[PDB]
């Protein structure tokens, strides 16, 4: 329903009678997945989820019910014309959305919530716990793809795998391995879109898009005020505008369509950069009220062995525990 | 300067062999002054010196920012097209007006930076926690003592203290000259300074070349490598150095790394056969200074 | 031992003055970029800890001239 508000998304019936919405009752059937299979046959789609009570789980349904409009949207384009655009697009579609629910005003206002909570205090605190994990994992993406691109273009012969690997780590996400390692190791395994074929900057590309289609929405939705509650809903035109981009799914070269919709061929993180605004002034407050250095200004430090023999591992060393204890 | 300014020459062939010609006397002019001042500085006399080839490259920068211009507003249009490649060359070293693009401000600038970091690397110097009244510096003590010492830890202290000494009140000026530089070549026409001494060598394919030498080439450095790293653990023991990675800087011959041939007492494998030398022959007959220039002629 | 043991050398300074001239070294990655070329190619491992406030190319007469 909050589709069909924007004259978006004319849900076919047959999902209601032929898509599983829930936890398998009974088999051995998928456990839980994050993918929405299309039915294709060029008719119908599906929708193969689990179903809980979480805010998180609410919007993860949000998020594959915006990857089934990309589906609804280009089936009338060819069999090859099927992945939309840019490979990246299809998580930033399908998380713009998200960005508009996870909002309290949204929930507010579709009943979910009482009231606006109109507070700088949990402004700040919801902007921290949201750019968690929008922004730490900024420098991944693309740390694992130019490794990758190094590795395959012969940059990184079979003697070099965990150097240019851990030399990329602390150079971009400026994190050490706490166990000094070498070549016979393999870190990059671990990863699991290492060891299966899967490009992995697409995320990173679907990440830096998805606050400037945001940014573009709300400057067509009408609302001149701040990036955080500018949900999309109730919205005809920006319904309108995001279908006439839906509608040619590959058809056209990515950074025409992004020019069509937001104004220009290349990518920005200036959107992003005015979405986490508020966040970025407060941490900026609070890296100077404390003094300490922006970052890396001493490099070749790995830690020292925590006694890690694997011995006193099971030993407990929680400061909540601790005190529970002595009370 | 009447030679500084040049005259109203045309596109066609003869003035373009007019204008090489009167760029080829004005220059040796220029580098026979810039020689003169430079080969001064740096034989006997050096007071004076460095200010008196600061504003020789100054004036030569001003004649070469004149000719450039000039070059430019009379050749632009057909710099590409022709048909000469003498002409083509003189042209595009002429056109490449390099350090004069900064403003008389940044140019300024520019040309002391310059001077700073090759006084500041000339006259840097190391040496001991006490007794500092008088101590070492690089050519004549340090290479000396980093090249037949050898103890490990007099080697590491000569490197570590000519490494911070040379390089710790050096950076902001590295940053000034590549923020200038940069700038400069930018309005040159490169893409940056990398891109412009990459034109030297005139190939596209630069980096992939030489990346692919090297390839060839790592087998043969990687077996020295193990040959020497296994000579300095049997000398240094398996506390300073492992067979299993790198070997540390000072362990080898030179201050960098730069050549390991100081190295050579400690490496030469089958040491019964006698070393190759002529040091004899000048004890025998005198060899004062012109001999080994008399052997080139 | 002349030579060979030159060459890397040769392929690597300039590689990373490249790397800071083409901005993909900013004034926080000098000494940092500088040590993983010499590990790299080289094979050297720096004798004492270095931190980025080292510059470890003013050494090499090549730089600061
Ligand atoms: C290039 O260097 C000159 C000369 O200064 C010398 O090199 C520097 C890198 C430092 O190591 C200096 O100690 C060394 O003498 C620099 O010109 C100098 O500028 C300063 C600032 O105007 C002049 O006065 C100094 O100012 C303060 C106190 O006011 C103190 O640092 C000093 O006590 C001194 O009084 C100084 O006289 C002047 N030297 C000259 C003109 O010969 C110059 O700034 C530098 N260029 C760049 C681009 O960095
Ligand atoms: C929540 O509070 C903020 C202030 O912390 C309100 O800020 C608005 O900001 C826009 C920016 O364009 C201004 O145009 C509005 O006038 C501001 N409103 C004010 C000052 O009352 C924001 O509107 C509040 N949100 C809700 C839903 O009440
Ligand atoms: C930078 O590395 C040096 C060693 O190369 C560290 O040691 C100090 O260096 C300063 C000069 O920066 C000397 O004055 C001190 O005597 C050194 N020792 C001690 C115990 O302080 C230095 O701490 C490192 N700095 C940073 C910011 O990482
Ligand atoms: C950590 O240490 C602080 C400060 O010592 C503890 O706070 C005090 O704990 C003692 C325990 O005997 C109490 O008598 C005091 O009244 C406490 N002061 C307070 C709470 O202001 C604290 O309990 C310790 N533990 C944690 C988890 O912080
Ligand atoms: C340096 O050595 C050269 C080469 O021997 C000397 O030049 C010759 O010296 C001999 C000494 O018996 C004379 O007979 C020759 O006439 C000299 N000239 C030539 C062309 O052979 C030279 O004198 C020595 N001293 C200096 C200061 O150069
Ligand atoms: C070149 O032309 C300029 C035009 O202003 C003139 O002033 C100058 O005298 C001319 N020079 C010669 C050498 O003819
Ligand atoms: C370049 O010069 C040659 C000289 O033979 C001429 O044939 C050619 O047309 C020129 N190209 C242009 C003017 O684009």
């Amino acid at each position: 329903e909050f589709f069909t508000s924007l004259e978006l998304s004319p849900m076919p019936p047959e999902f209601w009678e032929g898509s599983m919405l829930e936890k398998p009752a009974d088999g051995r059937e998928v456990v839980c997945h994050a993918s929405a299979w299309d039915f294709y046959n060029r008719k119908d789609f599906r929708i193969k989820q689990c179903t809980r009570v979480t805010m998180d789980q609410l919007s993860t349904v949000h998020h594959e019910m915006g990857h089934i409009q990309y589906y609804l949207q280009y089936k009338d384009l060819p069999v090859s014309l099927r992945r939309g655009a840019n490979p990246g697009f299809h998580e930033a579609i399908g998380d713009v959305l998200a960005l508009s629910v996870s909002t309290p005003e949204h929930l507010h206002k579709i009943g979910l919530l009482d009231r606006v909570t109109n507070d700088t205090e949990s402004d700040i605190n919801y902007l921290l716990k949201m750019a968690l994990e929008k922004i730490a994992f900024l420098p991944f993406g693309y740390l694992v793809d130019q490794w990758r691109w190094g590795v395959f273009s012969g940059r990184t012969p079979p003697s070099r795998y965990n150097f240019d690997w851990w030399y990329l780590r602390t150079k971009y996400q400026g994190i050490c391995p706490p166990v000094t390692r070498n070549e016979t190791h393999f870190d990059a395994g671990a990863k699991f879109h290492v060891p299966n074929v899967t490009p992995y900057i697409r995320y990173f590309v679907s990440f830096v898009l998805q606050f400037q289609f945001h940014e573009a929405l709300c400057k067509e939705a009408g609302y001149e005020g701040p990036l955080h509650q500018c949900d999309i809903y109730r919205s005809t035109k920006a319904g309108a505008k995001l279908r006439k981009v839906l509608q040619a799914g590959s058809s056209r070269p990515w950074q025409e369509v992004l020019k069509d919709m937001v104004g220009l061929d290349a990518l920005d993180a200036q959107p992003l950069l005015k979405y986490f605004q508020p966040v970025t002034q407060w941490l900026q407050e609070q890296n100077q009220q404390n003094g300490e250095v922006l970052g890396w200004p001493e490099y070749q430090w790995h830690p020292p062995l925590p006694d890690n023999y694997p011995e006193g591992i099971d030993l407990v060393t929680d400061e909540a525990e601790a005190s529970k204890f002595v009370e | 300067d009447p030679g500084l300014q040049p005259g109203n020459f045309s596109a066609d062939e003869a003035g373009a062999q007019l204008f090489a010609q009167s760029y080829n006397s004005s220059a040796e002019q220029v580098l026979f002054q810039s020689v003169a001042a430079s080969w001064a500085h740096d034989t006997n006399i050096t007071a004076e010196n460095a200010r008196r080839q600061e504003e020789a490259a100054l004036l030569s920068q001003e004649f070469a920012e004149a000719w450039g211009q000039k070059a430019k507003e009379l050749y632009e249009p057909i710099w590409q097209n022709f048909t000469d490649p003498q002409l083509r060359r003189i042209i595009g070293a002429v056109r490449t007006l390099g350090s004069a693009n900064l403003p008389l401000a940044k140019r300024q600038q520019y040309n002391a930076l310059l001077s700073n970091m090759s006084r500041i690397y000339s006259t840097a110097k190391v040496c001991l926690p006490n007794k500092t009244a008088t101590c070492w510096s690089l050519d004549p003590d340090l290479t000396n003592i980093l090249a037949s010492s050898r103890s490990y830890a007099m080697l590491l202290f000569a490197w570590e203290g000519w490494h911070n000494a040379a390089g710790i009140p050096l950076k902001p000026l590295y940053e000034d000259f590549t923020a200038l530089s940069n700038e400069a070549y930018k309005q040159d026409g490169f893409t940056d300074t990398g891109a412009y001494w990459r034109s030297w060598y005139n190939s596209p394919t630069f980096e992939d070349d030489l990346e692919h030498l090297y390839q060839q080439l790592e087998p043969l450095y990687l077996n020295l490598h193990a040959f020497v790293r296994r000579a300095l653990h049997r000398r240094y023991g398996d506390r300073y150095i492992n067979l299993r990675g790198p070997i540390p800087a000072h362990l080898l011959g030179d201050m960098w790394a730069q050549s390991w041939e100081n190295i050579y007492d400690m490496v030469v494998p089958f040491p019964d056969k006698p070393n190759l030398d002529v040091t004899s022959t000048m004890l025998q007959q005198g060899w004062n200074a012109t001999h080994m220039f008399r052997v080139a002629e």
